[PDB]
RNA sequence: AACAGUGGUAGGAGAGCGUUCUAAGGGCUGUGAAGCCAGACCGGAAGGACUGGUGGAGCGCUUAGAAGUGAGAAUGCCGGU
RNA sequence: UAUCCUUGGGAGUCAGACUGCGAGUGAUAAGAUCCGUAGUCGAAAGGGAAACAGCCCAGACCGCCAGCUAAGGUCCCAAAGU
RNA sequence: ACCGAUAGUGAACCAGUACCGUGAGGGAAAGGUGAAAAGCACCCCGGAAGGGGAGUGAAAGAGAUCCUGAAACCGUGUGCCUACAAGUAGUCAGAGCCCGUUAACGGGUGAUGGCGUGCCUUUUGUAGAAUGAACCGGCGAGUUACGAUCUCGUGCAAGGUU
């Protein structure tokens, strides 16, 4: 391993599922959690049970 | 890649005669030659028609009610500006609107239509008075 | 690292001035006008790529209408006729072609003349 | 009284046509051979129609 | 050719792009006398720099000053003023003076 | 004058004319013959649709290349649909030679 | 190579583009970089160059890592108009 | 013909519309409301119904200046038989 | 693997000032000539202001809110078009005229034709007579800290690990 050519074993490294950044990758307006929903809000929501 | 012919058509000078027939099928076979699309070099664009002369207007005919039913309407702008003229109105006080009207639906609409419409003339009686041109003789398919 | 961000956006801006030449008014110096207006053409400019598929059929089968009463026939009775005067396949573009050449194209049209009777 | 619209740049600059303003009657004085305003006085001459008047 | 600039004495440009539409293709020795009585006052300002015009051509570049005439005279605008005019009911409308950059451009017939 | 079927596109042929035409399998300096000929022309010898009998007029091909850029900026209004996909399409400089009237 | 499929919102999934900073190599610059300004170049796309003109001191690539990670809409903030 | 089930990560949706047949509510009134089963739309552009989410045809990887049909059309706008 | 003047302390600068408020308090804006002030003597224009030359400096368009200087916007000129056409302003056909570029099925105008009702949010439903924005530029929204759980991946494995 040079310091040149520094590689993973691929499937150890994986990108970020980054979320709300234009609408072509998907995820876009409403960032993955929908419409107007009391689950879209924030951080305003439901305990686990 | 088509041939699209712009301002280089020979043009021509027809004379469709108004003996006896039904203005709407002697206005048929006309509009199609205003805008020449009898003529094989047809574009639709650059008005490949051809000038057309009506002679003997005033003796045109109708079947049915229509020498009393076919209202022409006319408007103004000014309030309730409707003026109502009959057929029979039309026919002796002056036809040679008459059958302007009946084309003037007839020719597609744009600015392009008033460019093919200068082609239009229509004499009441036997005047033609164009002697100047050579003129040629049509007979329509009907 | 903080990201300043500073010509990510006025190198892209400018790739749909670029694209807006030549529009009414001011459609050519906004980005947010304009914007709506790369994007409408982009419709129209498909959209229209499929009416000359249409619009030029419209363009040749009047000629051949045209070419079909110094003749005596119809549209129906020439391709009809080709149908059985040949098998003939003539795509009616390039049978326009043979009427710009009309002492040719006669021969393919009474051809099917004697074939319809 | 309120302009529903801005203006756009082709209707503003049709209104200034008829905002422009001409050149005024200017003729040459008789006596000092410079421009002059017609029917007044020359003020580099100091004259009208036959005297330089103090 | 020559070249003359006012550069930012106050007044606003669309009170002096008007005189500035007769003035040019004149012939500079007329166009002193167009300046002349020509009762709005955006003229003694560009008088002032029309003189000034002939005068570098004539001691600058001595080009026979009777052989004139103007190809170019523009007038674009320079950096503003911004007052607040107090106004009804505490409103404070915004009085922008305007300063422009009269330029004469002097060439030979 | 030939109207030769190559890529289901048939063109009026003058010998020795640049035609583009589509993809074929030539290498730049081939003559590709085409044999789906119809209406010889010029002394008028059709042949309705068998071909024109051994009249299969060749041509030369001279480059392949793309044609001008078409970018498709496909947007449906409503509802954040995008779509933009340029489009390169790939033809034949196909200089014509040798009608084999 | 063959066969098949490719409209898509919410919504899941997979690939890549690019800015800032660092990391080893390499290079490229007062014989003119970054930026800016223009075009008719190429890549399927975000895009990427290449001459020309500005500018008067720095910045790209190859592979990695970290992220204040990319605007066109908030009765948005702040200037300029 | 290949799609089911099981285990597990991740959701969104829980306001729907209209046309035909099967009912209720109504006045066998609503483009009304409450559902049944079936469509389309929602999330589906194209063609006709002059234009028109919801009816009648039909699903759009993308290019061509080619070919055939469906709904509906063929005197002229507006392509095709007086 | 902090920021580079709208960022970073409110405050890089006479900043807790200037201003707002009787008041407790609130609380801005604004950095860059060159390497060296060598910063324009001298000649003209005008009362200057301000130039045009000259001279300084490698650059003076570098000359006093002084590096780079975009867009809004205001323009001055000119190539092609327009005063019988309705026209989300384009597209796609398309002559004429004007052209000669990162040399290739070119560049720019387009008389005229055909199809054609913006983007966004929210909706069963929107060109909407439902909201949102005068445009122009910059900033501005799913982040880390700790633990849970699952897949992918690593090393040892009936022992892994501090």
């Amino acid at each position: 391993m040079k310091l040149h050519e520094l590689k993973p074993s691929e499937g150890s490294r994986k990108t970020r599922n980054r979320v709300g950044r234009g609408i072509g990758s998907g995820n876009g307006k409403t960032a993955g959690k929908g419409h107007k929903g009391q689950n879209a809000r924030s951080g305003g929501g439901v305990r686990p049970g | 890649t088509p041939m699209a012919n712009a301002s280089t058509i020979e043009r021509k000078w027809l004379v469709v005669d108004a003996a006896g027939k039904t203005l709407g099928r002697l206005s048929s076979e006309v509009a199609a030659i205003l805008r020449g699309k009898h003529k094989p070099t047809y574009t639709p664009h650059v008005d490949t028609g051809d000038h057309v002369i009506i002679i003997n207007a005033e003796k045109i005919e109708l079947t049915g009610k229509k020498l009393t039913d076919k209202i022409y309407y006319r408007h103004t702008q000014h309030p309730g500006g409707l003026k109502s003229r009959t057929a029979l109105e039309m026919r002796t006080n002056y036809p040679e609107k008459m059958l302007e009207l009946a084309i003037k639906g007839m020719l597609p609409k744009g600015s392009l239509g008033r460019q093919m419409f200068k082609k239009l003339n229509v004499y009441r009686g036997s005047e033609h008075p164009h002697e100047a041109q050579k003129p040629e003789v049509y007979e329509l398919r009907g | 690292p903080r990201v300043k961000g500073g010509t990510v956006t006025r190198k892209r801006r400018k790739k749909v001035l670029k694209l807006a030449k030549g529009y009414f008014g001011s459609k050519h110096t906004l980005y947010k006008v304009a914007n709506q207006q790369v994007m409408k053409s982009g419709n129209y400019a498909f959209r229209d790529r499929r009416q000359k598929k249409r619009d030029f059929r419209k363009l040749w089968i009047t000629r051949i209408n045209a070419a079909a009463r110094m003749n005596g026939l119809s549209y129906s009775r020439l391709m009809h006729g080709l149908k059985l005067s040949g098998i003939e396949v003539n795509r009616k573009m390039l049978a326009d072609l043979a009427v710009n050449d009309l002492t040719a194209f006669n021969q393919l049209a009474d051809a099917a003349k004697a074939q319809l009777n | 009284a309120v302009p529903f619209r801005r203006t756009s740049k082709m209707k503003k600059r049709l209104r200034r046509t008829h905002f422009k303003l001409n050149v005024p009657g200017m003729t040459e004085c008789p006596s000092c051979g410079e421009m002059k305003l017609s029917h007044r006085v020359c003020k580099a001459c100091g004259s009208y129609n036959g005297k330089d008047i103090n | 050719q020559a070249k003359a600039v006012a550069r930012t004495v106050r007044i606003a440009p669309r009170k002096a792009r008007l005189v500035m539409d007769l003035i040019r293709g004149k012939q500079v020795g007329e166009a002193v006398s167009i300046l002349n009585l020509t009762p709005r006052a955006a003229s003694p300002i560009i008088e002032k720099v029309l003189k000034s015009a002939i005068a570098n051509a004539e001691h600058n570049y001595e080009m026979d000053a009777n052989n004139l005439v103007i190809s170019q005279a523009f007038v674009d605008e320079g950096p503003t003023l911004k007052r607040f005019r107090p106004r009804a009911m505490g409103r404070a409308s915004q009085i922008n003076k305007r300063t422009s950059h009269i330029t004469i451009v002097v060439s030979e017939k | 004058y030939a109207i030769i079927k190559t890529g289901g596109k048939q063109i009026k042929v003058e010998e020795g004319q640049t035609v583009y035409i589509e993809k074929l399998a030539a290498e730049a300096g081939e003559t590709v013959t085409f044999e789906d000929v119809l209406f010889v022309g010029g002394d008028n010898v059709k042949v309705g649709n068998p071909t024109v009998e051994g009249a299969t007029v060749t041509a030369k091909v001279e480059k392949q290349g793309r044609a001008k850029k078409i970018t498709v900026f496909r947007y449906k209004p409503k509802k954040n649909v995008h779509k933009k996909q340029g489009h390169r399409q790939p033809y034949t400089k196909v200089t014509i030679e040798k009608i084999n009237a």
